[PDB]
């Protein structure tokens, strides 16, 4: 299951990922690694923003 | 300092983190919102990601009983506090006993260790390290990260940014375990140490602003008076609009000599004079003229993001996110635009100020944000003063800030106690210091606030 780092911009309840892991709950301004399938949709409705971690 | 005993705590803390990563557990990260705390948060975040692990970072104002409560409600497997938690060892063990706890901090701790087995205190102070010069919060996080993986040594510059923000080098040089971080960065070529003017404004400020904002050390007849800095630099043959980094090494050396002669003349303290030129940390990873190129400028940027409730945005910048730096720049510039507009509103609408016996009261409504209400009272003076503004977060609340001078403080007029006194009567939070304080109270009791505040002086 692919993941990515995001900055969650709104208060967000805990949600379950496709990897059967629970992500969240998030307070506004939290940075977290979450499944990209969830993070993409959050970015789509402007609930989160991608952050690139240069490794 | 018994570095080997501290290193043992570092490895113990690092292994706990790595163990939970292997089990696929979410590494819950909590860190402070200043430069030292933001850099620390980024260091631990990258360390987790480097191991292919999952984290959730929160940048908070401080550790509170309310904060630990909602952290406990999350019921995580592991909590990691960075640049925080040393004064809340009892509180953490009380509410977070069910999980693994790692506290990476440099502040004087409540206990020298945790009572429970799954909780580890990574703190150099119980081993005899000076809290304010031997290692910062980011420094502790760096040590833990490096122990997780030696590749994390690429965060050496980031750690020093926090160290500078924590004023670990207020002496003019670095000391203790900070030197070990400095060396790691030198070996990787991601940071350099130069003997230059230790003032803020090396990258982004003109020479006359770098001298006017001069603190640690302060420059006599120049600090504060922005126009005098222009006059002084003109006479010495320098372009006041030019930036320090644009100077050749000969011109810097001449600027150092000129400033040093000036301070000796006006009887500047011997301690202050010795702190004018010292260690300045730069990084080849960034272009010169960029705020991230110098540690003090970088720390200043991060503090600004932290104060604007965008601490993780600053964290992202440390992680190398160029888009985040873009957003942060626009945000700060917008904040700058709000200031000059807020200060413009005070001058134009000073005809609506309540005349008081012991204090000034100005109500701006929703024109000035509650965050700008602090710097509003100062410029009203620079042209006691209390400015009131409507709460953006709330609705029936108004945020106020009280500012005064040394002349009024000489004749009593202690703002903090008086503001905290009225706040208790109006049923709201307040209080602060002696020359500066804040207060929140119901909006429908403004007329009552003016009356009670003057009487409390």
């Amino acid at each position: 299951v692919p993941k990515e780092a995001y900055i969650i911009q709104i208060d967000l309840p805990a949600v379950l990922g496709p990897d059967m892991k629970e992500y969240g709950p998030f307070m506004a301004g939290d940075m977290a690694i979450i499944p990209t399938v969830i993070g993409r949709a959050l970015v789509e409705r402007e609930a989160a923003r991608r952050v690139r971690i240069f490794l | 300092m018994d570095k080997e005993a501290f290193l043992e705590r570092v490895r113990e803390g690092a292994e706990l983190i790595k163990m939970h990563i292997e089990l696929g557990h979410t590494i819950r990260l909590i860190s402070h919102r200043d430069a030292d705390g933001i850099t620390a948060g980024a260091i631990l975040a990258k360390a987790v990601a480097r191991e292919g692990g999952t984290f959730q970072l929160s940048i908070v104002k401080q550790v509170s009983e309310e904060l630990i409560d909602q952290l406990a409600r999350e019921k995580r497997e592991i909590y990691v506090f960075s640049d925080l938690g040393s004064g809340s060892i009892e509180l953490i063990e009380e509410k977070l006993n069910f999980a693994t706890v790692v506290v990476a901090d440099h502040h004087p701790p409540e206990k020298d260790s945790f009572s429970t087995d799954s909780h580890v205190l990574v703190n150099p102070v119980p081993f005899g390290a000076n809290s304010v010069r031997d290692l910062s919060g980011s420094g502790v996080a760096y040590f833990v990260a490096r122990e997780m993986n030696r590749k994390n040594r690429d965060m050496a510059y980031v750690a020093i940014v926090g160290a500078v923000g924590d004023m670990q080098e207020i002496d003019g040089t670095f000391h203790g375990l900070n030197l070990e971080i400095i060396e790691d960065g030198k070996e990787l070529g991601i940071l350099e140490v130069r003997k230059e003017l230790r003032l803020f404004g090396r990258e982004s400020r003109p020479l006359y602003q770098m001298l006017a904002y001069a603190t640690n050390p302060e420059i006599p007849e120049i600090t504060g008076d922005e126009r005098k800095a222009i006059e002084w630099l003109r006479a010495k043959g320098f372009d006041p609009e030019m930036k320090y980094w644009q100077l050749r090494e000969e011109e810097k050396r001449k600027l150092h000599e000129a400033l040093l002669v000036h301070m000796i003349k006006h009887g500047a303290p011997k301690e202050a004079i010795d702190r004018l030129i010292g260690d300045v940390v730069i990084s080849p990873l960034y272009p010169e003229g960029d705020v991230r190129h110098e540690a003090r400028e970088f720390a200043t940027l991060l503090n600004a993001t932290g104060r604007l409730n965008a601490g993780t945005l600053g964290v992202a910048i440390c992680l190398g996110d160029e888009e985040a730096y873009k957003v942060a720049r626009k945000m700060l510039d917008d904040y700058k635009k709000e200031q000059i507009e807020a200060r413009k509103f005070i001058i134009q609408n000073w005809n609506m100020v309540e005349e008081g016996e012991h204090a000034y009261v100005f109500y701006a409504g929703k024109n000035i944000r509650d965050t700008l209400v602090g710097i509003a009272a100062n410029m009203a003076i620079n042209a006691p003063v209390v400015v009131l503004a409507d709460s953006d977060e709330d609705e029936n609340l108004v945020k106020g800030s009280a500012r005064t001078t040394e002349k009024a403080l000489e004749k009593g007029y202690h703002l903090g106690e008086a503001l905290k006194e009225v706040a208790e009567k109006l049923g709201g939070e307040g209080g602060g210091h002696a020359i500066a304080a804040g207060i929140r109270f119901p909006k429908n009791r403004i007329d009552e606030f003016i009356k009670l505040f003057n009487e409390a002086l």
